[PDB]
């Protein structure tokens, strides 16, 4: 019978004969359909309805060979905000003229009267004073002083340098002449020194290496990895922006919505910073210095919802041409090329279509 | 190890008749119930009729468990069957609902047909890239029958592979070209000498005969509650195992439903419905209930089997009882099996199994003493029994159990009704329900 | 193709007067409750009204649900059902009246002209174009890409915003790759390599596909259907844009999240552009709260207020309960289970017990669905039940009453077939009794009270 | 063809392995490793 | 660095520091008193068996319950069975309070306790070579590839541990290795054989003086062989494997060092993957390279716990793997936690307590007190007159072994305060009256809290 594509088609389009008459017209279009729906309407990369503005091209013509492609998308949600507020002293964060508290405040609440300045740890560093630890914890108080002004995907990133040397400890302070030694400085991170998941990477049979990675390998063997999506949103949008008349919210704007530091550690060292640094005379430490966006989950439809068409949806998207694939495949075993006659001429492109997926000859 | 139930290898019924043999495979008595529960089993794997709710309903012991152990064990492993204790509903990362939505889909498979192409060969050469500081990478594998040689482009996820398997030239591999999985098969090669720390020598091999490449037909078996999972999310598709799943919108569902049945249309995929076994299912709320009432509606709904050894009793929730503890409109969509407490010839037979299950050599006067207390007892009491009377034989080093055994076991551990009058006859010295107690002698 | 509770039904089985035929459809009776129910499908055709609100009330086992599934097909496909109990309001993540709100939004539905503005090719140039900033510490960064494109009309080449440039590098484009761009999020597909050099000797699985025929720019225009929660969703939780908040929105966990009554406000004002833009149809739908009863004083007196909103849905409740107290309102009894203040909203449509000869009816077309082939005695049988015990219990019977008889060997179920069914699966009211004659003393075998 | 600038290349077959070094890396600090630094 | 103190390694005396053990004969009869206990030879008895059912590898989801009074030595037994069992298999202590969790279902709480019960012992072979970095030498290839003009076909590195030093040829791939981690002459490596890759602990302290400034620390020589090859038996738990399949640890993307970052919260860990963890598990044991070692999980006023807790705890005793339950509960006959209308004894579920082990433990005679006083005394060190034990053994009757105990070491204060090494009546009779009892306060309650008032207690 019809396959559901042809089904619904069909149906919806064989109602309209409750509705009219025009059956020449309509039937015309039965025999379309019933011979392949892509006939009637050819099935096409597709992606979610995207809920936003953006520039279109008005003419192809007049484009011409080069052209620039900006980044135009933008929220159809619009939130006008006024420049007193949005620029002028409205945001309490933002020292000028006007809000004349936040440029003390952020000095004497995050520098001076703030625990963490190196200064202020180093008065309370003995005894039963409260940063006591901090010679036991491996971090500096630079490293303290850092960690507590900077975000966690800052902080993140800092990690992304650092060696796990107390894990390799545990491979090489084995012994009893060894006394499981560790640096005095990092005593207190007693489950960095002991840990199974270090000693398990270097064993040679692979046994808890394998019972540590139980989850993450049948995720993959049962191919969930590779499997089409089963669905999608319907509806995508850009994040909803701010809109205000001023220089100074368009600035912000690409400082926050467009931020260098978070996309340069995500996507990783530049070009030439690579090439710098791999002829360079001495070795140097790169930024990030490696891209930190993660693997994709799904290994095929990565990080967007843009479907392509599969030719074997196309296959089996016409009954006949699923009936046909394997009358063709006994006809080739039956010695015969592919030799067809068509009622309607772009048919004929379809199959050749088919025939250059399949590669059988006509 | 032995469990409660590791005796349980089928529902003993004939295949043609459904008639239950009085025992077999591990079952004893219940033989309207377990007759029921085959016409049960059957429409299971007829696969025809969704959402019937079977209700197993008896007094504690009686084989209510057993029967659905035995129901599970007559399946096999590829109809999912979904155990369920009516307590892991109450989460705190989804409400009662979605929990129970989920625990529906998790019993629902499809079974999805892909045909993988595999390599098979030795490999001869090696070649790597590697850009200094990192990024691209770049290689060659020169792979090898003994009727052919190829060289394959490598990528960078493949160099990864290789080098994380340590592929060295004379190794025997297999590579699943849809996966890129690696495997090392073992050596046709010695170990070489050249160098240290190459590490261990694999299996000896001979080469791979034939074409490098062959496709291969391979099926996977997964729920519509991990289709969902991976479809709700771009990323973090661990909350299959992890459970950091939140409650799924229902957006995502009616997509992957509407494509479910298209897949099988297509052939793609078949669906293969199973059981949900809801056990304790007295202890669900009737906010629950009146979720699996209409959920057991759907085309999509597994078969529900449910126990409750409740009589007429509190509705968790509201203020009123019902037999079972179940509300009557849910009952209404129910056919209710029951079964019942075991003679003493089925607790001698029992028994048995247990004690050969453990392999205990029971004396025959201590089988008729475990089958006395059995009667006096319980089936769960004498059962613990019989483990114990093996370890204190054991001490005495005797070859079989002993009614001294027997006798030494009822000694040392108390039956509950035993315990019973034991907290009778100490109500002083326990802590009441007024928490008041006394501790002086 | 699997069979369950309502595979018989497939319409309401009415008149082009209006009228019910008194068999029709898969139904038996109802009649005047099939005839109330096609005026309401009349309701949600003519898009004129939002919020009206219905009851169907009756028993257990009356054909409540049958009716608003029934309803649910004379609406066809286009117009969206939004089914729900009322169990399912009891979120985890948001307040139960955002599941309401949510669910009033997807009972609404769009459907919109979309042009898809997207360039085509084989990348056959791929050069970026760095600056060396100043001393922001994260060190130099893309001011450009440089990119050739060429399809089967001929090539371009696209010098891209480095925002897409990061589309590209994420969806690890190379040069001899296809690609597809699409201008509208500047969101970016991998579609292959090019079916030139197409040799079999890689490991990497590529897929081969054809150079795009046609021109390298193109303007592909394409209907999609949505509900007003799908766009407040998309607008809540964004992901199709190039920026950061776009991006690590799709690598943290999904939550759903109180959308405000500004945003959906917001998204009326864009969906209106659409209409008066003439790209979208506003296509209103229906909301079945089924079980409404388990909705709380709360939920009911936000319905108030979310059925006088200048859109919304059309309401179906359905309840099976006599004057029973209301949930978070232990002092207050109302019939139906609903507050007296809402129950006046609605119109209410009564449903009615059947009678033994519409039983007998149901049990031959249920049989039948089912593939039951049952004989006349059978028949007699099975709605002796029905009557004496509910009309749900025939129904059930008939599955385990057609393994038995096929079992037997027979073709189709005779009376014994069905008298050994009704052995092994006994109605809730003998099993009542089984609890009250056995629990009729505690015990080693009693039931546990 | 003249070989990567900065692609180092390490090939195994039957007679063991070898790394092979770009010219251009010579002189660098990846050559030190290889006897061939600044 | 850190000043070693060279005091003497006593120890902290703790309510039952003086069990030892369960005090059985290898006929498995209990001694009237031995390894701290006095008396309940029924109760140590049963749980000898329960001991040997422990250890023997035949037990899946057994219960017990230890059921008598308060002061009844429930959890003296149960500590008793841990020492009897000893460090190799898991002895898993709860509360059923502790089970009460915000951050997971309880279901999850007490499914993780019930698994951290469960141990396993997994047998690898540890295989790497270490040392400070002697040379590192390129060897030139007999046939250097063309346009490269350079071509390495062997880097020789020496090793010196402090037991001896190697020279140690190595393929050249591990240049990679070398130039990513910075390894130098004078650094501390390994080189692991699995991969033929190597990793740098850090500098050698023997170079601690190059410079009087670097930026790095110092690490000793490695004191081991140059060459490790080592069996290594690794103590896992199968809630280990939980965790570590469910939350990865060592993940270099930007998600996975921000989620390292922030709290580890707890996840209700899926059947599907603790199903499969077991399954892998089972395999790994019948090859024989891994055992499993069931332990106890040990709930302590277990009437605690409510019925939905009972009710889980069925199907989870009915895994196929599982540890032993021993559950302890003194509450009489009481309601149900979550089952208000339910009352039964123990406060457990009849439905439950008919799938454990029951033992009874019950009161102390005035002679078996008096022997756990002189018990009690010399593990505190406190040492009495006659009439002193005769004195606090007669509150243990009148008023409760626990008091008398905990009398002991006030006396011992008062003592040595007034000069006495020993303790006399005339400290027990003081100590009896700076400390008094429950009941004697709540006589003091009764007196005063007879009405509101200025001074009175509040009701
Ligand atoms: N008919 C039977 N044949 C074999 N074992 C049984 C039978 N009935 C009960 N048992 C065993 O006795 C114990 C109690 O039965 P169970 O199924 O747990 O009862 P419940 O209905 O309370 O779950 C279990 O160990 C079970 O394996
Ligand atoms: N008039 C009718 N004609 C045919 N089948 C019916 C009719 N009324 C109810 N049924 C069927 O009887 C069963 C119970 O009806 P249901 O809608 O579940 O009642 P309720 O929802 O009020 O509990 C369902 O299988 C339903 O399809
Ligand atoms: N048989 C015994 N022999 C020695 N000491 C005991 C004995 N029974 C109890 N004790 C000690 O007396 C106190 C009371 O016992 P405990 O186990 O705490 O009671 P419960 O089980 O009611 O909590 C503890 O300090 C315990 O160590």
């Amino acid at each position: 019978e019809l396959s559901y594509r042809q089904r619904a088609m069909y149906q919806s389009l064989r109602n309209q004969i409750s509705i009219m008459d025009t059956l020449m017209n309509l039937v015309m279009q039965f025999r379309k359909v019933c011979n392949h729906p892509d006939l009637f309407e050819r099935a096409d990369t597709s992606s979610p309805f995207f809920c936003g503005h953006f520039a279109e091209t008005g003419s192809f013509l007049r484009e011409g060979t080069n052209v620039a492609l900006g980044y135009s998308t933008r929220s159809l949600v619009e939130y006008r905000l006024p420049r007193l507020i949005w620029c002028d002293g409205g945001r309490l964060d933002k020292p000028g003229p006007g809000n004349l508290v936040a440029g003390f405040r952020s000095k004497y609440l995050n520098h001076m009267m703030n625990i963490w300045t190196p200064e202020n740890i180093r008065s309370s560093l003995e005894g039963i004073e409260n940063f006591t630890w901090l010679r036991f914890v491996d971090t500096s108080l630079q490293e303290a002083y850092r960690a507590s002004h900077t975000d966690v995907f800052a902080r993140a990133v800092d990690l992304a340098s650092k060696q796990n040397r107390l894990g390799h400890m545990q491979i090489v302070y084995d012994e009893p002449e060894d006394k499981k030694w560790t640096p005095v400085h990092a005593l207190f991170q007693i489950c960095e020194r002991e840990n199974p998941k270090a000693v398990a990477e270097i064993t040679t049979e692979g046994v808890l290496r394998d019972l540590m990675n139980i989850a993450r390998v049948k995720y993959r063997e049962l191919g969930l990895c590779r499997l089409e999506k089963a669905a999608r949103p319907r509806a995508s949008a850009p994040p909803i922006e701010v809109v205000c008349d001023s220089r100074s919210a368009v600035i912000e704007r690409e400082n926050i919505m467009f931020h260098p530091a978070m996309r340069k550690a995500l996507f990783g060292p530049t070009p030439s910073e690579i090439k710098e640094a791999s002829f360079g005379p001495r070795p140097v430490t790169l930024y990030p210095p490696r891209a930190l966006l993660p693997a994709p989950d799904h290994d095929k439809q990565r990080f967007t919802n843009i479907t392509v068409p599969s030719m074997a949806r196309f296959v089996t998207d016409s009954g006949k041409l699923a009936k046909l694939d394997e009358l063709l495949r006994e006809l080739k075993e039956g010695g015969h090329r592919v030799l067809l006659y068509f009622q309607m001429t772009r048919m004929i492109d379809l199959m050749e279509e088919y025939l250059t997926y399949r590669n059988y000859k006509y | 190890l032995i469990a409660a139930h590791s005796h349980i290898r089928g529902l003993g019924v004939d295949a043609d008749t459904l008639e239950p043999r009085p025992s077999s495979q591990g079952l004893v008595g219940q033989e309207k119930a377990r007759k029921a529960a085959a016409v049960v089993l059957e429409m299971i794997k007829q696969g025809k009729i969704a959402g019937r709710a079977v209700l197993i309903a008896g007094p504690p012991s009686t084989g209510k468990t057993a029967i659905a152990m035995g129901m599970a064990q007559s399946l096999g492993q590829d109809v999912p069957f979904t155990t369920l204790a009516a307590s892991e509903i109450f989460s705190l990362e989804m409400s009662k609902t979605e929990a129970l939505t989920q625990a529906f889909r998790k019993s629902i498979g499809v079974r999805i047909k892909e045909e993988s192409e595999i390599m098979e060969g030795e490999v001869v050469e090696i070649q790597i890239d590697r850009s200094v500081t990192g990024g691209a990478k770049q290689g060659k594998l020169t792979i090898k029958t003994t009727d052919m040689e190829a060289i394959y482009d490598m990528g960078s996820k493949m160099i990864d592979a290789m080098t994380k398997e340590r592929v060295m030239a004379g190794d025997i591999i297999s590579i699943d070209k849809s996966s890129g999985k690696i495997t090392k098969l073992g050596r046709s090669y010695a170990r070489s000498r050249d160098y240290d720390a190459m590490g261990v020598d694999t299996k000896f091999l001979q080469c791979p005969e034939g074409e490098l490449q062959k496709r291969k037909e391979v099926v996977h078996t997964v729920s519509l509650h991990e289709i969902d999972v991976i479809n709700s999310r771009t990323q973090g598709f661990l909350a299959l195992f992890s459970g950091d799943t939140g409650e799924i919108r229902s957006e995502i569902r009616d997509q992957i439903n509407t494509k479910v049945a298209e897949w099988k249309e297509e052939g793609k995929a078949e669906i293969v419905p199973g059981v949900l076994f809801i056990d304790e299912v007295h202890m669900l709320d009737i906010e629950c209930f009146s979720y699996i009432n209409r959920a057991l509606e759907s085309d999509l709904a597994p078969i529900v089997i449910m126990a409750s050894n409740r009589g007429v009793s509190r509705i968790r929730g509201t203020d009123y009882k019902s037999p079972h503890g179940l509300p009557l409109d849910f009952l209404d969509r129910v056919v209710i099996i029951n079964t019942h407490p075991y003679t003493p010839d089925e607790l001698r037979q029992i028994l048995s199994i247990r004690a050969q299950e453990e392999e205990v050599d029971l004396t025959p006067d201590a089988l008729a003493l475990l089958t006395k207390i059995g009667q006096e007892a319980g089936l769960r009491y004498a059962s613990n029994l019989i483990t114990t009377s093996q370890l204190i034989a054991a001490k005495r080093r005797a070859k079989q159990v002993g009614v001294e055994d027997v006798q030494r076991s009822f000694k040392l551990f108390y039956d509950p009704a035993r315990s019973v009058r034991f907290v009778q006859e100490s109500e002083k010295r326990l802590i009441g329900n007024d928490g008041v107690v006394d501790f002086s002698y | 193709h699997r069979t369950a509770a309502h595979t018989h039904i497939k319409g309401l089985g009415l008149n082009s007067s209006g009228i019910a035929e008194k068999q029709a459809a898969g139904f038996v009776g109802q009649c005047a409750a099939r005839e109330a129910c096609g005026v309401v499908v009349d309701l949600i055709k003519a898009h004129k009204m939002a919020g009206r609100g219905v009851l169907l009330a009756g028993g257990p086992g009356t054909g409540k649900t049958a009716l608003a599934l029934a309803i649910s097909q004379e609406l066809g496909t286009k117009i969206p059902f939004c089914p729900i109990t009322g169990s399912e309001i009891y979120s985890t993540e948001v307040k139960k009246t955002e599941v309401l709100m949510e669910n009033f939004r997807r009972a609404i539905g769009l459907r919109v002209r979309e042009t898809k503005d997207v360039y085509e090719g084989e990348v056959t140039e791929m050069t970026p174009e760095e600056a060396e900033n100043p001393l922001g510490g994260y060190g130099k960064t893309i001011s450009t890409l440089l990119i050739g494109l060429k399809s089967a009309r001929g090539q371009k080449k696209l010098r891209l915003d480095p925002s897409i440039y990061e589309a590209i590098q994420k969806e690890r484009v190379q040069v001899g790759d296809v690609i597809y761009i699409e201008t509208n999020t500047g969101a970016c597909k991998r579609v292959g390599r090019s079916d030139a050099y197409a040799t079999e000797f890689d490991l990497e699985a590529e897929e081969y596909v054809p150079i795009p025929k046609g021109e390298v720019h193109k303007k592909k225009e394409i209907v999609q259907d949505v509900t007003l929660h799908d766009l407040d969703v998309a607008n809540a939780r964004p992901q199709g844009g190039q920026d950061i908040i776009s991006m690590m929105g799709q690598l943290m966990k999904p939550k759903m999240t109180e959308i405000t009554d500004k945003l959906r406000m917001e998204i009326n004002k864009v969906v209106q552009k659409y209409i008066n833009q003439g790209v979208a149809e506003l296509i209103p739908g229906v909301l079945f709260i089924d079980e409404a009863h388990m909705l709380d004083i709360e939920c009911f007196t936000y319905l108030n207020k979310a059925l006088e909103s200048p859109i919304a849905p059309i309401v179906v409740l359905a309840s099976n309960r006599g004057i029973a107290t209301i949930r978070g309102a232990d002092d207050l009894k109302a019939a139906h289970g609903i507050p007296p203040d809402f129950l006046q909203r609605l119109l209410i449509i009564p449903t009615h017990p059947y009678e033994p000869d519409e039983i007998r009816r149901i049990v031959r077309i249920r049989a039948q669905t089912e593939g039951v082939q049952l004989t006349d005695a059978a028949v007699d049988r099975v709605a002796e039940h029905g009557v004496r015990i509910s009309l749900r219990y025939c129904l059930q019977l008939l599955a385990p009453a057609s393994i038995l008889a096929r079992v037997n060997g027979r073709t189709q179920v005779d009376v014994q077939d069905i008298a050994e069914a009704e052995e092994l699966f006994l109605d809730a009211r003998r099993s009542a009794n089984i609890l009250t004659s056995t629990g009729e003393s505690g015990g080693l075998h009693g039931f546990i009270s | 063809k003249r070989p990567d600038p900065m692609m180092i290349r390490w090939v195994n077959n039957k007679m063991g392995s070898v790394v092979a070094v770009p010219e251009e890396l010579l002189g660098t600090h990846a050559g030190v490793v290889f006897g061939a630094g600044p």
